[PDB]
């Protein structure tokens, strides 16, 4: 079955797009080349979240 | 939802942002700068991946007002696919994954999420005690 890592990842993209509307989630972790996390940043990953979303989006409708 | 307010004024700072040389328009080495400056490897084919799902027309880069129409978004239509990819892991499809193998998926493949994020996202949805866990649950309380 490969609907499974589109299925997989569309739900870890739709979570981790709704865990960044949270400023204290562990999902700014995973950020370990950024020392401190200033809002800027937070502006570019929120849009970087909702476009790898998109894909993923497109890729499960492919697979489903 | 209601007109977009002053929003518009944050869109457009972080549309800024990307938009290194204020050409009013993104394109994927500009999106690229962006990713590996926060520590991430992507390719000249993802890049393209996610220009593509955002370029309403064709010129191959994003301007101002795709951007808004992508920072501006599906009724019950997400909801149902989100809620599917759930049950693609149902074995039954009775309705509830386990919380291991949800902990498994969620850790083990497709984007690899982390041990602490998994663990934010196990306790968002208050299990019955040692229970399975209800993914319906988890989409609403997500798209909501
Ligand atoms: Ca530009
Ligand atoms: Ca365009």
């Amino acid at each position: 079955n490969r609907q499974i890592p589109a299925a997989a990842s569309l739900i870890q993209t739709a979570w981790r797009c709704y865990a960044a509307e949270n400023p204290d989630s562990s999902t700014w972790k995973i950020y370990i080349r950024i020392s401190q996390l200033r809002e800027h940043h937070r502006a570019t990953i929120k849009v970087i979240r909702r476009m790898q979303y998109f894909v993923a989006k497109k890729k499960f409708q492919q697979a489903r | 939802d209601q007109l977009t307010e002053e929003q518009i004024a944050e869109f457009k700072e972080a549309f800024s942002l990307f938009d290194k040389d204020g050409d009013g328009t993104i394109t994927t080495k500009e999106l690229g700068t962006v990713m590996r400056s926060l520590g991430q490897n992507p390719t000249e084919a993802e890049l393209q991946d996610m220009i593509n799902e955002v370029d309403a027309d064709g010129n191959g880069t994003i301007d101002f007002p795709e951007f808004l129409t992508m920072m501006a978004r599906k009724d019950t239509d997400s909801e149902e696919e989100i809620r599917e990819a759930f049950r693609v892991f149902d074995k039954d499809g009775n309705g509830y994954i386990s919380a291991a193998e949800l902990r498994h998926v969620m850790t083990n493949l497709g984007e690899k999420l982390t041990d602490e994020e998994v663990d934010e996202m196990i306790r968002e949805a208050d299990i019955d005690g040692d229970g399975p866990v209800n993914y319906e649950e988890f989409v609403q309380m997500m798209t909501a």
